[PDB]
Order: C-alpha cells, then sequence, then structure tokens
C-alpha cells in the first residue's frame, strides 16, 4: 500500500481540528498529530502463521500474511527537521 | 535573535562577498599586468645566455668558479615568498619542498643555509629555525632588481669564497593562467648544458681591457638576472593564486548566505504562530 501525500492528511486534520477549537501545538498542529499517523502506519505488520489461523478460523494453515506501506512525506526546503517529517 | 541578529549577519555575510568578489578582479588584471612584466623580462636574459655560451664554449675555453664544478660541502638557498596573505596554499607547498630536499642534504651531513625574499619565508623559517643570512621584503608591486643586488651579493661572497660549494633558487613558475607549481633550480655553478657554433669565436670579440674582467662581470650580471626573473614570476604566480582563492571564497560565501536565510525563515514564520496562538489563548 503506497499512501500519497500524508503530509496532505495532516494539513486536513488541521482543518477539522482547528474548527472544533482544539488548541494547537507546535506550528499549528494539534498534539494528537503523532497519534494519527502512528495508528495508520502500525498496521502495516507481518504476522505469524498462528494469527493467520486464529483469524481465518483454522481455514488457512502456515501461511504468514503480511502489508508493506510506502508513505510519502514532502518537504520545504529540503528540510528534513520539519515537525510533521 | 533571528528577528533582531540574523537579519544582520545576512547583510554582512553579503558585503564581505561582494568585496571578495571585487579581489577577484583586481588580482585578475594585476596578474595580467605581472605576466606583461614577466615576458619583458627574458629576452636580456637569453642574450646575456647567449653571449656567456660563446665566451664559455668558445674555440679558446677559459675556466672560472662561477662556472667550473666543485665538490659539494655547504649547500646554499635562496627563496621567494609573498608579502601578503591569501593566495592559498603557495607559499607553505614551497616551504615544504624546499624543507624536503634540505633534510635530503642534512641526511648527507651537509650544512645548509637560507637568503629570503619577503617577510612569509622570514616567519615560517624562523619558526623552523633554519639559518637565515639576508632578508629583504617590502616590494609589493613593482619589485626592484636594485633591492635584489644584495642578497645575491652576500651569496656571492659565500660561494666563491669557499663557504658555499651550490646555489639555488626556490620560486614557483607561471605555467600558465591556471596552473602554477614550486621549483627549485641551481644557478651557481653554472649548469646550462654546452653549445656549439663556428661564427662565434672565430669573428671574435675585440675585448677591452680583456676578457677574464668581462666575464666575471657577465657571470653576476647573469645570475643577477636569474634571481629578478624568478622573481617576477613568483609575484605573477601569487596572483593567480589570489584570484582563485577569492572565487572559492566568494561561492562559499554563496554558499552560506542561502543557508542563513532558510534559518531566518524558518524562525519568521514560527514567532509568528507563536505570538498569534498567544494572542488567540489570551482570548479566553
Amino acid at each position: 500500500i503506497i499512501y500519497d501525500d500524508l503530509s496532505k492528511q495532516a494539513v486536513a486534520y488541521r482543518q477539522i481540528s482547528l474548527l472544533l477549537r482544539r488548541p494547537p501545538g507546535r506550528e499549528a498542529f494539534p498534539g494528537d498529530v503523532f497519534y494519527l499517523h502512528s495508528r495508520l502506519l502500525e498496521r502495516a505488520a507481518r504476522v505469524n502463521a498462528e494469527y493467520v489461523e486464529a483469524f481465518t478460523k483454522g481455514e488457512v494453515k502456515g501461511k504468514t500474511g503480511s502489508l508493506t506501506a510506502l508513505p510519502i512525506i514532502e518537504t520545504q526546503a529540503g528540510d528534513v527537521s520539519a515537525f510533521v517529517p | 535573535a533571528g528577528a533582531k541578529d540574523i537579519r544582520s549577519k545576512i547583510a554582512s555575510v553579503q558585503n564581505t562577498q561582494k568585496i571578495t568578489k571585487a579581489m577577484e578582479m583586481v588580482a585578475a588584471s594585476k596578474m595580467r599586468k605581472s605576466q606583461d612584466r614577466m615576458a619583458a623580462s627574458r629576452p636580456y636574459a637569453e642574450t646575456m645566455r647567449k653571449v656567456i655560451g660563446h665566451l664559455a664554449h668558445g674555440n679558446l675555453e677559459y675556466k672560472h668558479p662561477y662556472l667550473e664544478d666543485r665538490d659539494v660541502k655547504r649547500v646554499g638557498y635562496l627563496v621567494v615568498s609573498t608579502d601578503r596573505g591569501l593566495a592559498g596554499g603557495l607559499n607553505i607547498n614551497l616551504f615544504k619542498k624546499l624543507l624536503a630536499e634540505m633534510k635530503t642534504w642534512t641526511d648527507k651531513g651537509v650544512q645548509a643555509d637560507l637568503a629570503m625574499i619577503g617577510s612569509k619565508g622570514v616567519s615560517f623559517f624562523n619558526s623552523v629555525g633554519g639559518n637565515v643570512v639576508a632578508q629583504v621584503t617590502g616590494m609589493g608591486d613593482n619589485p626592484s632588481l636594485s633591492e635584489l643586488i644584495g642578497p645575491v651579493k652576500v651569496m656571492l661572497q659565500a660561494y666563491d669564497e669557499g663557504r658555499l660549494d651550490k646555489l639555488y633558487i626556490v620560486s614557483n613558475k607561471f605555467i600558465n593562467t591556471m596552473s602554477q607549481v614550486p621549483t627549485i633550480s641551481q644557478l651557481l655553478p653554472l649548469p646550462a648544458s654546452d653549445d656549439d657554433d663556428l661564427k662565434h669565436k672565430s669573428w671574435d670579440y675585440l675585448y677591452e681591457p680583456d676578457p677574464k674582467a668581462l666575464l666575471d662581470t657577465l657571470l653576476r650580471r647573469y645570475v643577477e638576472s636569474q634571481v629578478y626573473q624568478g622573481v617576477v614570476e613568483n609575484l605573477a604566480s601569487e596572483q593567480a593564486a589570489r584570484m582563485v582563492a577569492m572565487k572559492a571564497a566568494t561561492d562559499n560565501g554563496g554558499s552560506l548566505i542561502k543557508e542563513l536565510q532558510l534559518v531566518y525563515n524558518k524562525a519568521r514564520q514560527a514567532s509568528i504562530t507563536q505570538e498569534l496562538t498567544e494572542i488567540v489563548s489570551g482570548a479566553a
């Protein structure tokens, strides 16, 4: 899965958040901005066969599932030290 | 204080960059003038070389201490150096090559001493602690042979009285605008390869008063011309090195300015955002 402009997502939370009067943090993003990406990205993982068997209810055995992710982030003036990057 | 001082630092770096940009062109023009002087210098030296070759390699062959080979027990150098800074590593490269050769001669147990042109060599070799017998400084542009007459006179006095057995001139060579090389070449005894001729010494010169004193004066004037030409060429090489160093310095300043501007812009945005968050929060 290749999310495009995860940055363009973060700008959108700020709007829904500032429209909800939630206090902004560094720059103008709300403190929850780390939770937003952390809970989205953490789903990309490789799971052992036992989890697959438990989820499938025994239909699939001995196979490990996986989900690779390639998030894209856009930096102003090549500044890798910005908040969101 | 990004809002207070970084804006001043940027301006200072801009001013320094413009000054270096001007210095590069000044050096480039002085290099052309030094090239003209250097090209003017050669024909007198080559004509005197032709005359000394005729006198030495004529049908009747004379012998002179400045000309005859002598065994080595002491070795001497005279070194040219800049009187002004910048000019990159020219001086240090020349000095370390001279030190390499001096160490090579020391390993053979040969005592060495130096004659010095320019204050940079004076300072470096005083720090090294090498024997310096003569010094001349403060020529700047348009150096004169009249000042040079001294050190060459004392080095000649050392050479002909037995104190010195070989003499080298240490200087950088103006190969071209883009490249210069530190070099060492022999002056005494006369290293020039022999030559042969028929017209000369057949329709021989009438000698007044006698051929020998004229040969002594001729050889002295020749070595003096050699060291003057070396000095001029080293000055031209200095100008070229300064031009290059100023180009590098201007590029470095131009590279620093943009990073300072990026930092200043980050600070500028951050201050506005913080102060507006404060204003909005204060309206409870």
